[PDB]
């Protein structure tokens, strides 16, 4: 992570949970949803705003 | 599964239009709800007053 | 007359449907079913009630 610091590619480096059955990366997630129909473009401007 | 439904549908009102809403026009449940209410209300009646 | 499903569409981010029949009043009495015509085989249309 101080060596891959370089300029083509946006690498990311990380080592797995303890059990790799459950999930691949710690900490939280979630999903948001298009519920009243509103198009992508919305959506994506709404993921860039949170 | 009613409490289920009446929860699941309880978060998809806030994306509804402002010309609608949901009624339930047809139920089976509060019978049922009323017989075991009105059985154990028979219960606890008589265990006092024996 | 049999309201023939050809293939899909998308509407709103939702993929429906889209049907092919004729209007109302091409199929009401009897006789209307004679109003449809055909093409043979060297071009030109023949009436149904033919």
């Amino acid at each position: 992570m101080h060596f891959f610091s370089f300029k083509d590619a946006m690498v990311f480096a990380f080592a797995p949970p303890s059990v790799l059955e459950l999930g691949n990366a710690t900490g939280f997630d979630l999903f948001l949803q298009d519920q009243a129909g509103v198009g992508h473009e919305v959506l994506l401007q709404a993921r860039n705003k949170f | 599964t009613a409490k289920a439904i009446r929860q699941t549908i309880a978060n998809l009102e806030p994306f509804m239009p402002q010309g609608m809403k949901v009624v339930y026009p047809y139920d089976t449940t509060p019978v049922v709800s009323a017989s075991i209410h009105e059985v154990v209300k028979t219960l606890g009646e008589a265990i006092l007053l024996v | 007359w049999g309201s023939s499903y050809v293939n899909d569409f998308i509407d709103r981010g939702r993929v429906k449907r889209v049907y092919l029949q004729g209007r109302p009043d091409a199929r009401m009495n009897p006789d209307d079913l004679s109003k449809w015509y055909v093409r043979n085989d060297k071009g030109e249309m023949v009436p149904f009630n033919a």
